């Protein structure tokens, strides 16, 4: 009221997330579907859908530097040490690409390469 | 007075400043008056550039927080009240605020008019102009301020 | 004491609760084990992390009577 | 875990769409772009249309 | 005592357990001691593997909810109070908690020190080590527990 700014008490950036899960439903089968909307302090955004029992995950990740990336996994929830997976998006460098275990398809700023 | 002379000069040169365009938070590094090229400037930066031509410097970007604590101004009328009869008592050079959250400001000129930039939000191409106060009297908000240089520093 | 004393801890008629604190921690819950959380301190980073499978509902200290 | 983006021009409901375009990741690991005409597909190995 | 002997054995073999790495919620299916290969284990799973070598089994993954109702422990000092003079009264083998929300735990050893894994959150490569209690005394949180096997089952 007296012409003074409302300073926040904590100046460090927060990190939000919307974790969704359950136990069961009317079908009677157990609930094992986990999804998150995690946001890091550095500005990263990660929207993911998981199935822990089957060991499968699909993640749409955004880096602080501005890298668009969508990753799908079939036998490992963790991003690191993934055997079977597919990735497509924009790297930290300006290069559009689709990569997998086999040789990738890449679209540089000039020309087409595989 | 400095403010009145600056306002009169702006009014005289208002027609010749068509190069200056309107934008929400335009903060260009180039002085609009020292270049023929068109440039997008908002009201706060316009006031800063106008007062930077003289010896006074003020500060950049001169947002709403400038008026709170810098001490460069003393309030004439507070917010929350709106009287149409007391408008004649104002003088040229007084800063006129607009919007419920200090969205925009203006400079008062005689004959019941004010100088400001008005247009659509997403970077309108309309240049600076002068508008009657009757239609914009609704969003006046009652806040009025004035300058003072002799006592400061 | 401000870390623990300043806590606007409230429980809805549903057993899922809402929590606020003087610090940056702030926890909200919904049906099942689903929840929403936020924090800034690195010490409190596990409270609102998403590593591997994410933090469990039991890990949060506000989820206990 | 299937990524899919769908655009429709003459039907709000997903089912029974005449004019539409789709691209993303199916339930199987296959990147594709499909429409009314024959699709462009990128399997794990090779390029097919 | 069982806990004191286990803590002394861990302290003696602390230098030789460099293969064990730090992770937020590492729950590997392979025993770290029965394999030369490096493996990522957190403090709770480390304690579980240490106590599984003997006849005691406990349970897996031995999260924070284990201490609430299993009855395997009796509290020595409650949370919310923090006295630096009473630290000397503790004995080796006592479990030391850390963090405002029970983020991490530790095992007390003599000479005012504790054994735990410390590092950056996203799967640090730093191995297990021992750190002085002076710098980490701030985040001690006052909670202390102790083991008991004779009366259980």
């Amino acid at each position: 009221g007296n012409k003074t700014l409302i300073e926040p008490r904590i100046q460090k950036a927060p990190n939000m997330l919307f974790k969704h899960q359950g136990v069961f439903y009317d079908d009677g089968t157990p609930d094992n579907h986990i999804t998150t909307l995690f946001i890091s302090e550095r500005g990263d955004i990660r929207a993911s859908v998981l199935n822990t029992e089957t060991q499968k995950r699909t993640t749409q990740e955004m880096s602080s530097d501005g890298s668009y990336r969508v990753i799908k996994q079939d036998d490992d929830l963790m991003l690191d040490e993934a055997q079977v997976w597919i990735e497509y998006g924009i790297s930290e460098d300006n290069k559009f690409y689709i990569k997998n275990d086999k040789h990738k398809f890449e679209f540089t700023d000039e020309g087409i390469y595989i | 007075p400095l403010s009145t002379i600056l306002a009169l000069d702006l009014n005289d040169n208002l027609k010749s400043l068509s190069n200056i365009k309107y934008m929400f938070k335009g903060a260009p590094k180039e002085n609009p008056f020292g270049t023929d090229k068109d440039v997008y400037i908002d009201t706060y930066n316009l006031l800063y550039w106008l007062y930077l031509g003289e010896d006074e410097e003020l500060a950049y970007p001169m947002n709403i927080n400038y008026f709170f604590t810098e001490g460069r101004f003393f309030t004439i009328f507070g917010k929350g009240h709106k009287y149409k009869v007391d408008v004649s008592k104002f003088i040229v050079g007084d800063i006129l605020f607009f919007g419920r959250s200090d969205t925009n400001i203006g400079i008062y000129v005689g004959d019941g008019e004010f100088i400001s930039m008005m247009g659509k939000f997403p970077k309108d191409e309309t240049p600076i102009g002068k508008y009657k106060l009757d239609d914009y009297w609704n969003e006046f908000n009652g806040r009025v301020m004035r300058f003072d240089e002799e006592v400061y520093i | 004491v401000y870390k623990y004393s300043s806590s606007l801890y409230e429980i809805l008629p549903s057993l899922n609760y809402k929590y606020d604190d003087g610090e940056g921690t702030s926890i909200r819950t919904y049906n099942g084990k689903s929840f929403f959380s936020m924090t800034s301190g690195e010490e409190e980073k596990p409270q609102a992390t998403d590593f591997y499978t994410g933090t469990e509902y039991q890990d949060l200290f506000t989820s206990y009577y």
